[PDB]
């Protein structure tokens, strides 16, 4: 599952996003996120460089 | 040339 | 996450898409292979600005939202993102309302062009279902 050696599910940033929530992360454009979780259909949790949280799906691109 | 999107609904339920 | 031929069909009929609208499962796997070589975080994006998404390349103008497509339609009610899940859900209840709009599976250019009129049952060959 989640506790798999693996990144999992990953994408790449296309665009900056500031967290907004406590519960949010943020990352800048190249940035990669892993370790996807689809918890709900327009939002994602996921690991940024070191931060874990939720994220807007659609500022990023699955790889690939 | 490029679009930032609208932000998605938060999150159901 | 990259489906089996076998496992997707198998997925797909659990789903309701065996003879849905008329068209056999064969049509369904066949127009997944060739739309997304059955791969679930398929993306593609359009010189309209517009993108295809998930297993059946499901696209943004008509039919998810996806923040960016201008003058936008979203008739499967829905995120883009939706259509990117591991699980072929959204991307199924989608495709049933596409393949329902008056053109059936025309509305996916890959299979018009690889999958309609050839021997679509070969795409369930061999499986369990």
């Amino acid at each position: 599952p989640l506790g798999s050696s693996d990144l999992g599910i990953t994408a790449i940033a296309l665009y900056d996003y500031q967290a907004a929530g406590d519960d949010e992360i943020s990352f800048d454009p190249d940035d990669i996120i892993t370790n996807i979780e689809m918890i709900d259909d327009g939002w994602w949790r996921g690991v940024c460089k070191g931060r874990y949280g939720l994220f807007p799906a659609n500022y990023v691109e699955l790889r690939q | 040339s490029s679009v930032v999107p609208y932000l998605p609904r938060l999150p159901i339920l | 996450k990259v489906f089996g031929r076998c496992e997707l069909a198998a997925a797909m009929k659990r789903h309701g898409l065996d003879n849905y609208r008329g068209y056999s499962l064969g049509n369904w796997v066949c127009a997944a292979k060739f739309e997304s070589n059955f791969n679930t975080q398929a993306t593609n994006r359009n010189t309209d600005g517009s993108t295809d998404y998930g297993i059946l390349q499901i696209n943004s103008r008509w039919w998810c939202n996806d923040g960016r497509t201008p003058g936008s339609r979203n008739l499967c009610n829905i995120p883009c993102s939706a259509l990117l899940s591991s699980d072929i859900t959204a991307s199924v209840n989608c495709a049933k309302k596409i393949v329902s709009d008056g053109n059936g599976m025309n509305a996916w250019v890959a299979w018009r062009n690889r999958c309609k009129g050839t021997d679509v049952q070969a795409w369930i060959r061999g499986c369990r279902l």
